[PDB]
């Protein structure tokens, strides 16, 4: 059943790494 | 259907083959972070 | 009239050898300032 | 299908020039679109041929004359002038479309093009002459025996088992 | 590399194409995609699988490659082992992170010039033997397992074989091919209906025999172009380029996944059915079998009984084997597969066979692949372009045989517009055309 | 001198109306209590019957079978053999399917 | 000796069966022995059409014609008991098996003529006082020919016989007579009549082989055209057994 | 000279022969000769053929009944179905003839010859020196006529439900087909009709503003379209007077000032989608058929309510029972 809320967590991961750079610097 | 032991998470299993894809998609979150 | 068969091969043959042996002989030659 | 079914217009000459428009046309825009991009001046530096265009002023940015000189020798023939090339699109389509609207408006009083006499004519005797044109028109007949009655709901048609055309099999 | 000085967004890996790529780490990053994707699906598809439903009744494109090579199969095509599937995903996938893991890297905190780095073997394209030497390392490569599989096939487990004796089943190739007329003379063969030039393949004792063959003729080659520069003729002919390499190789994978999608829709041996749906021919001739049998069991001549076209029902006449059965079904006199091969002969379909020794296990089999034929809408439901939503199944042939095809096509664009952009690098009008000296506006008019 | 179609006017004998031993489609024989199946194929091979009831005068029909037939017999008609009807082993399989 | 994988291609299945020059040897029949054979096989070769003849009343001929459908002209497969009947004659009452291929071949003009080769519901039998099968024993008997299309066909315009759209159809108030030959569709039957000699006999093998020539009619067509009549030529096999 | 053949070699890459000759050239050039040359004949004056399974001849010929439409050279038997059959493997010409394999040859020829024309529909643009993803717009064109010739042959495994060189032929091969394959309802056909409805509608918008905002050059009693030499250096038309209007009529900005990307997406459009299309044939080649909701809506008791593709549906139906009516020997059109 559950299966649901776990993908959301693996699928927001990305972007929030995008995040995580925002605020810290580099890749630039 | 996986080992007994592994009852748990059916759910992941379910959703790893979806991630490939989701490469090409960040592949643009972040060219568009970084206004091309 | 298995003549025919044969009749074409050397018409088919000489032509793919032709159509090779000229992009053979290389074609980064045959252009602008031939380079 | 209801048509082609029905008024079979597939097979009606004005319908036809209605696809010898909308596709001929199609091509006509793919190739002066892409004809155009190949036969484009190098004027910006790099690997970005989109930039390099200036919204500003006057300067074929697509050599006319590496255009002729190109399909005159790869197709035999040269779109040489813009004014007419850049306007025969305009023509090919919309001439179709009307030649369409004509064709159907033909529809409009069942004035049809399912016809073909000459053929039909010889198809009664000869049972074992067969063109296309019949080999489909009978695919036609089919389409009509099974949806009438339920395209066409306010008839209450009703069709036994029987009366339904059908081949050995199936 | 930033943006001027690069190509836009959308052509983004072209400045990768510029100095000495920052990350061979790309390829890799990727190349775990493809080996993670195993590791996905296949935990996905066993993670769907059940033992008792056909393998090809329950979408499975990865867990039949495993049965085809011996795995969890046995008698039948049965499963017995859940376990070697899941193993095999499992391992690859987690496989996937060092793949992963260092090819983030790679792109990131190495050598954003592995040009200067360069030292071992290194980079550069037009540098004409880095490459030679380099694809010669991934030549052993591949030739590598070519024996990986003939030892699975001799020495680890065997593989699957329907022809096989008895029925299908997990077998050990034991005695591989050796005449070279036969591993080679498959690509000699004919290319249309009657022999495939790749495809025709009765048995395993050519393919893994035929494999063997590949391995060290591969793996020659490797031993080979790592040794040595290529000739004259070659530089004379060919552009050299970084892009114009990917150009040429591109277009052997569009060929290639044709010779695939050409492939896996039509043989019996290497993709065995029991695990992918009937073949395509295999079923409108298991159809033929079922009726043959119905009204042959219900008391009818068969072989005299004159059908409605002039030719005759159930069976039929070719114009080079002389008996097949009949129906629209001919086209397909050339599929043999086990279950219709007993009930063979030297004129081909025995009356006699056919009439008596025709036995149960064969009714059965044949109305399986009558009904799980190749047939499906996108929709997923399994039947003929009109049947009612009900029972819905789509052969694994379809799904594979398709796709690649669609891609194979693609591909052969790409080849194109890889070799289009690059032949042109080879003068430099690739950039555009000089506005002040075009060959054209300085030619002689053709008239 | 005027030419008729075999099939509609043989559809007009008693044909139409019951089974016929002779000609009809052995598909028409499930329709009654257990005659289908085997019954059929021995009603069906076996000769052509001149009279309606030597069907029960057939080899080897069995103490019971004999019955069924007897019970059914109501049912059964014939006709001229039809060479359009039985040619090309038709009466196994008719080209009528669902 | 040789599998379908060996002899599917070569366009053999469709030759028959041969015997090798060691032959004239009569095969010993009883008379005590019931016999039967073991697939009789027809393999043809001419093709001959009687030309309809012009209005002219002087020997109607009969030309030779070029065939069209490659190969799928040979029939064989045939068994049936071989009845040993009084006075010593051998009369083979066929019971079923391969034996109606159709074919089309191509007519001196440009015409195409099909017939349904065939030797069905065949009874052949030979000469009297036999008690040994031999390059002087040879085969006489009947046939039955339906027609080259089934009960159940529809002519372009879906006309049919047993099915199919029952008429003009494509003209709706058109004149109904005159097209009676086409709407209603008749159904032919008639007879055969091929004769067969001994060429090579095996004496124990019971294997004997020959010329035969087949005498028939085409298609009907339902109703179209009169049938054209053709004779057909070529050498048999047929294995004999007790 | 020191070899004579040097001459041939720079005559076939003759940057200025009126009509260029590539190394495709010297392969098209003929197989398209040879294969018009059957082609133009079999319409004119060709026998009937069985086409399918059976012995049903299909006459296409001009001089055997047919009108221009219904004219149309045959396809080959479901007796060969894929095996190769040239004109040697048949025994008398008449065999080719009847058995029909003329198809085979003509389509063979031109669907190959063809491809050759989209190399040196490329090999004019090295020796000319221009920018080459031309060449690929005619890949779409060249791709479903190897589809509709090739791919759903070796998918079905006869060349006999090729679409039939011929008019009335395709509409035939087109109505079965929506029977089998329900074509209509498929996802891929659709980004055809797609573009190709697109690009003949933007074939007709560019063409419309170009001439829209042509320019100055002319009086009433000349024609305007004089107005223009060929080598001009500067376009004829006023490109930012016309975005000026187009921009404006409808939101400004889903307009194009970029020349180049415009005439840019009329070169992608009409050549994508087409694509997609020549796949979806090539893509249910292999029976991955169009969707299907057939008694997909029901309500609460089960009672069907139809779906307005089950009409679509019904009207398939008609279709797919008369085709082929003779062959077809079993309950299912499995092929
Ligand atoms: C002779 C001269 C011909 C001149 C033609 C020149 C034209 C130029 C080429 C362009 C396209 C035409 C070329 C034809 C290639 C297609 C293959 C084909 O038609 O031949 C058909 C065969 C099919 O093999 C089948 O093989 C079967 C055997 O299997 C059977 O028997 C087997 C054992 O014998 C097994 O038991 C098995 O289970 C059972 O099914 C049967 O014999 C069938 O009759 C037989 O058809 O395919 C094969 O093996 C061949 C596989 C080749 C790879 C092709 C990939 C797919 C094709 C894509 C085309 C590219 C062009 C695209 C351009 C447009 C944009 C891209
Ligand atoms: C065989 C493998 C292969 C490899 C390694 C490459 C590699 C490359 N190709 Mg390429 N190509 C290939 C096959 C390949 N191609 C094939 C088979 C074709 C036929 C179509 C092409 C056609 C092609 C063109 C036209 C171009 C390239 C280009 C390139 C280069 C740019 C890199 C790139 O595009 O990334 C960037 C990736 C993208 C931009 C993908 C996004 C595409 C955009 C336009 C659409 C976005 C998709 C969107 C709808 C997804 C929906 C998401 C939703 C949630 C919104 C790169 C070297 C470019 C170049 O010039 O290189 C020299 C270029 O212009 N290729
Ligand atoms: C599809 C595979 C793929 C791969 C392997 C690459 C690789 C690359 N691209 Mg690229 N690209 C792609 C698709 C890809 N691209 C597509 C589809 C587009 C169209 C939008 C582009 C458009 C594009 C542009 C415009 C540019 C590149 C550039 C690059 C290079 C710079 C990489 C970088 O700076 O990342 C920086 C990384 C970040 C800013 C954060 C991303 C975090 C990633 C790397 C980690 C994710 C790992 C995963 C989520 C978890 C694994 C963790 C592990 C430890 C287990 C690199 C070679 C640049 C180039 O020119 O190189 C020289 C460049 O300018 N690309
Ligand atoms: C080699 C390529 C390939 C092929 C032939 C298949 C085939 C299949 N997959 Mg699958 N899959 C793939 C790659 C592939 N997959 C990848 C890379 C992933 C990870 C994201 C998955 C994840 C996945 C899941 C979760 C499931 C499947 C399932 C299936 C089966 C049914 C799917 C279906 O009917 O919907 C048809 C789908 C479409 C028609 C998509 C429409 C395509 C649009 C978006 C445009 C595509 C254009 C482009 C040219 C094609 C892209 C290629 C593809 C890799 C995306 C079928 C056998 C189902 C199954 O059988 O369960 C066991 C199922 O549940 N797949
Ligand atoms: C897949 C093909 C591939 C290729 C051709 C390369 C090539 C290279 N990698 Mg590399 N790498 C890969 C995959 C690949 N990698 C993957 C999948 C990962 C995931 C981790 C990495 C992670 C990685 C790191 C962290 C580094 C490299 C580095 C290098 C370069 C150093 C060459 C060297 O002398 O190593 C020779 C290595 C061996 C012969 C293997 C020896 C195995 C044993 C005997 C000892 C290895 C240590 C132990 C086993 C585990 C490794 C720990 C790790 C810290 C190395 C070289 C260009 C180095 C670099 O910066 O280059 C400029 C570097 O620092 N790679
Ligand atoms: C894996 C990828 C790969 C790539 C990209 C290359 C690339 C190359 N290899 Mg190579 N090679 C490889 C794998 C690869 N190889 C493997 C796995 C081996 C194992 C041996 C070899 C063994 C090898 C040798 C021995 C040689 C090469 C050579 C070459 C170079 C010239 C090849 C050439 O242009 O052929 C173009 C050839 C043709 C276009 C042939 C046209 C003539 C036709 C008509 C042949 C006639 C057909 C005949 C009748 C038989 C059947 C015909 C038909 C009916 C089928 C080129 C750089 C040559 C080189 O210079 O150095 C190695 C060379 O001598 N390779
Ligand atoms: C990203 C999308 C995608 C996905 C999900 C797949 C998935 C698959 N492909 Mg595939 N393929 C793709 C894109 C994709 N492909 C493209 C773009 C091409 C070029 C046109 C191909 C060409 C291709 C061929 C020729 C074959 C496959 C096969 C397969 C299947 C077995 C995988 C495999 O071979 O493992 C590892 C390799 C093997 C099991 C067999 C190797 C074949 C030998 C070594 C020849 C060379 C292999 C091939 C060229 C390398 C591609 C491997 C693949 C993982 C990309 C699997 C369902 C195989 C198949 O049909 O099913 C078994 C197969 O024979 N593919
Ligand atoms: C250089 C160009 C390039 C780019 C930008 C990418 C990008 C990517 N690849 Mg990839 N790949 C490439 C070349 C490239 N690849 C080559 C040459 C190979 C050899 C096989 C592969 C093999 C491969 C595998 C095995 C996998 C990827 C995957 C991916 C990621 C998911 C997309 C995917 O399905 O990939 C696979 C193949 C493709 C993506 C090819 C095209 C598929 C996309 C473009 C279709 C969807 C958008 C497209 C249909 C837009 C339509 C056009 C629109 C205008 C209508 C994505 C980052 C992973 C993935 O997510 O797959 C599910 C994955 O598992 N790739
Ligand atoms: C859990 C886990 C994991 C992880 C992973 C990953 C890494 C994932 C991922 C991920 C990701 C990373 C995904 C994705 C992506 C992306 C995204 C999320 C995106 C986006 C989105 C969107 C929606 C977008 C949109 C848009 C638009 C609007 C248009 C165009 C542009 C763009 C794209 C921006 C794995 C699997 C390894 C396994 C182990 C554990
Ligand atoms: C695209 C790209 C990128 C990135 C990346 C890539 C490309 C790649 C790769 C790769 C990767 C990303 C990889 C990887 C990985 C890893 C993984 C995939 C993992 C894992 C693991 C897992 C998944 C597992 C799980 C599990 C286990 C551990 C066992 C048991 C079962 C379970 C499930 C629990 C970007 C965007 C930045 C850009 C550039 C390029
Ligand atoms: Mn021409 Ca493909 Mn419908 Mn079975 Mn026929
Ligand atoms: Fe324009």
């Amino acid at each position: 059943i559950a299966q649901l809320t776990m993908i959301a967590m693996i699928g927001i991961a990305g972007p929030m790494i995008i995040f995580l750079l925002a605020v810290r610097r580099g890749n630039l | 259907k996986l080992p007994e032991a592994y009852a748990i998470f059916d759910p992941l299993v379910d959703v790893l083959p979806v991630i490939p894809v989701l490469f090409f998609a960040l592949a643009f979150v972040v060219q568009a972070a970084v206004g091309f | 009239m298995e003549t025919l068969k044969i009749t074409v091969y050397i018409v088919v043959t000489f032509f793919v050898l032709l159509f090779v042996f000229g992009f053979l002989s290389g074609d980064p030659a045959r252009n602008p300032k031939r380079k | 299908l209801f048509f082609q079914g029905f008024h079979n217009w597939t097979l009606n000459p004005f319908h036809m020039m209605g696809v010898a428009g909308v596709l001929g046309g199609a091509l006509l825009c793919a190739i002066h679109g892409a004809t155009v991009e190949n036969t484009l001046f190098q004027d910006g530096e790099g690997a970005s041929t989109f930039r390099a265009f200036n919204p500003t002023q006057a300067e074929e940015t697509y050599s006319m004359v590496t255009a002729n000189r190109f399909w005159s020798q790869i197709f035999g023939i040269a779109f040489s002038n813009k004014r007419w090339l850049h306007f025969f699109m305009l023509f090919v389509p919309v001439t179709g479309l009307w030649m369409s609207a004509i064709g159907v408006v033909g529809l409009a009083l069942n004035l049809r093009s399912y016809d073909f006499i000459s053929q039909e004519i010889r198809a009664a005797e000869d049972p074992e002459f067969e063109t296309f044109y019949t080999k489909n028109l009978l695919l036609n007949e089919g389409i009509r025996a099974w949806m009438a009655p339920q395209d066409q709901p306010h008839e209450n048609f009703v069709f036994p088992e029987e009366v339904l055309p059908r081949g050995n099999a199936l | 590399d930033q943006e001027s000085s690069g190509f836009a967004w959308w052509a983004g890996n072209a400045r990768l194409i510029n100095l000495s790529g920052k990350l061979l780490g790309a390829h890799v990053a990727h190349a775990g995609l493809i080996v993670f994707w195993a590791g996905a699906m296949t935990l996905f598809e066993l993670a769907h699988f059940i033992p008792e439903k056909p393998m090809y009744e329950q979408g499975l494109i990865l867990i039949p490659h495993i049965a085809t090579l011996g795995w969890g199969v046995g008698p039948g095509g049965e499963v017995v082992d859940t376990f070697p599937f899941f193993v095999v995903g499992v391992v690859h996938l987690i496989s996937s992170a060092v793949l992963g893991f260092g090819g983030v890297y790679h792109a990131i905190r190495g050598p954003e010039t592995l040009e200067e780095y360069s030292s071992f073997f290194g980079y550069d394209w037009k540098d004409k033997n880095k490459m030679t030497t380099i694809l010669g390392f991934h030549l052993i490569v591949l030739g590598i397992g070519a024996l990986l599989l003939v030892a699975k096939a001799m020495f680890f487990g065997g593989l699957y074989d329907t022809w096989a004796p008895g029925g299908g089943d997990v077998r050990v190739i034991t005695n591989p091919t050796l005449d070279p007329r036969v591993i080679f003379g498959y690509l000699l063969k004919s290319p249309f209906g009657g022999e495939g030039w790749i495809v025709s393949v009765n048995n395993l004792e050519d393919v893994v025999g035929g494999h063997i063959w590949i391995g060290l003729i591969c793996i020659a080659g490797g031993i080979w172009h790592i040794l040595t520069t290529p000739f004259g003729w070659a530089r004379r002919a060919f552009i050299w380029s970084g892009e114009a390499y990917l150009s040429y190789s591109l277009g052997a994978l569009s060929m290639m996944g044709f010779i695939a999608t050409c492939f896996v829709w039509f043989n019996n041996t290497v993709y065995p059915s029991e695990f992918y749906g009937p073949t395509g021919p295999e079923a409108s001739q298991a159809q033929a079998m079922t009726f043959l049998i119905r009204d042959q069991k219900l008391g009818a001549n068969v072989g005299s009984a004159q059908g409605p076209t002039g030719l005759g029902k159930y069976l039929m006449r070719s114009p080079t084997g002389e008996i097949i059965f009949g129906g629209e079904t001919m086209r397909f006199w050339d599929f043999r597969g086990p279950w219709l091969e007993p009930l063979r002969g030297p004129n081909g379909l025995d009356l006699n066979k056919i009439k008596n020794d025709i036995q149960p296990w064969q009714e059965r089999r044949a109305a399986e692949y009558m009904t799980h034929a190749p047939l499906g809408s996108l929709n997923s439901v399994g039947g003929v372009a009109t049947e009612i939503n009900s029972v819905n199944f789509v052969s694994p042939r379809s799904w594979l045989a398709t796709s690649h095809f669609v891609l194979a096509f693609f591909f052969l664009v790409g080849h194109l517009w890889h070799a289009g952009r690059a032949r042109a690098a080879a003068a430099g009008f690739e950039k555009g055309i000089d506005r002040e000296s075009e060959p054209v506006l300085s030619m002689p008019s053709l008239d | 001198e005027e030419l008729v179609n075999v099939v509609d006017e043989k559809l007009g004998t008693a044909y139409g109306e019951k089974i016929d031993l002779n000609n009809t489609n052995i598909a028409a024989f499930i329709q009654y209590r257990g005659l289908y199946p085997t019954l059929a194929k021995l009603i069906v091979k076996n000769a052509p019957y001149e009279s309606v009831e030597d069907v029960l005068n057939i080899p080897g029909l069995t103490e019971r079978q004999k019955q069924i037939l007897r019970e059914n017999l109501e049912h059964f008609t014939v006709t001229e053999v039809e060479t359009a009807l039985v040619e090309g082993g038709d009466r196994y399989n008719n080209g009528l399917y669902k | 000796t040789l599998t379908y994988d060996d002899i599917v291609g070569t366009g053999l299945a469709n030759k028959c069966p041969t015997l090798d020059d060691t032959a004239r040897g009569a095969y010993p029949i009883d008379s005590s022995q019931t016999y039967r054979i073991a697939r009789l096989c027809l393999q043809p070769t001419t093709f001959l059409v009687k030309e309809e003849p012009k209005n002219k009343r002087q020997e109607a001929e009969f030309v030779p014609t070029k065939l069209v459908t490659r190969e799928t002209t040979s029939l064989d497969q045939i068994q049936g008991e071989l009845k040993v009947n009084s006075d010593g004659s051998l009369t083979f009452v066929e019971e079923d098996g391969i034996d109606f291929q159709p074919v089309t071949v191509q007519m001196a003009g440009g015409e195409r003529i099909p017939l349904l080769f065939t030797v069905k519901n065949l009874v052949a039998s030979t000469q009297p006082n036999v008690t040994s099968i031999t390059t002087s024993t040879d085969f006489k008997g009947e046939f039955n020919v339906p027609s080259y299309r089934t009960a159940n066909f529809l002519d372009p315009k879906g006309r049919g016989l047993a099915s199919g759209y029952d008429s003009a159809i494509a003209l709706p108030q058109a004149k109904e007579e005159e097209l009676a030959r086409a709407n209603v569709k008749r159904f032919s039957l008639t007879k055969g009549q091929i004769s067969l000699n001994v060429a090579k006999v095996d004496g124990r093998t019971g294997e004997i082989a020959g010329t035969f020539e087949s005498e028939q009619l085409s298609d009907d067509d339902m109703g179209a055209h009169e049938p054209h009549e053709v004779k057909i030529q070529g050498v048999f096999y047929a294995s004999i057994e007790p | 000279s020191a070899n004579l053949w040097e001459r041939f070699c720079n005559w076939v890459t003759s940057t200025d022969n009126r009509l260029y000759v590539g190394w495709f050239g010297v392969i098209m050039i003929p197989t398209l000769l040879a294969a018009t040359i059957c082609f133009v004949i079999a319409f004119i004056a060709a026998p009937p053929v069985d086409i399918d399974g059976i012995r049903e001849p299909v006459s296409g010929s001009l001089l055997y009944g047919n009108n221009i439409i219904t004219g149309a050279v045959v396809p080959s038997s479901n007796a060969i179905g894929l095996h190769f059959y040239p004109i040697w493997e048949a025994a008398s010409l008449d065999e080719w003839l009847y058995n029909g394999g003329p198809y085979q040859l003509i389509i063979f020829h031109f669907l190959l010859g063809a491809s050759c024309y989209m190399g040196r529909q490329w090999e004019l643009s090295y020796r000319l020196g221009m920018r080459p993803w031309i060449c690929v717009a005619y890949s779409a064109p060249l791709a479903s006529a190897f589809a509709v010739f090739l791919i759903y042959p070796i998918g079905q495994g006869s060349f006999s439900d090729g679409m039939p060189l011929g008019i009335s032929g395709t509409f035939n091969f087109m109505i079965v087909f929506q029977a089998e394959h329900n074509i209509l309802m498929h996802p891929f056909h659709q980004l055809g009709v797609a573009g190709v409805f697109g690009g003949a509608l933007f074939c007709a918008m560019h063409g419309s503003l170009v001439t829209s905002s042509l320019i100055r050059e002319t009086t009433e009693t000349e024609s305007a379209n004089y107005g223009y030499k060929f080598g001009q250096e500067e376009e004829t038309y006023n490109i930012v007077a016309a975005h000026g209007y187009f921009g404006r009529l409808i939101f400004q900005y889903a307009s194009f000032n970029n020349s180049r990307s415009l005439h840019f997406f009329l070169a992608a459009w009409r050549v994508v989608g087409v694509w997609f299309a020549a796949l979806g044939i090539s893509t249910m080649a292999f029976n991955l058929n169009g969707f299907n909701f057939n008694h997909s809506v029901i309500d609460a008791k089960g009672n069907v309510i139809n779906t307005w593709a089950d009409i679509i549906n019904r009207a398939n139906l008609g279709m797919e029972v008369m085709h082929e009516r003779n062959a077809h020997n079993f309950p299912l059109d499995l092929a």
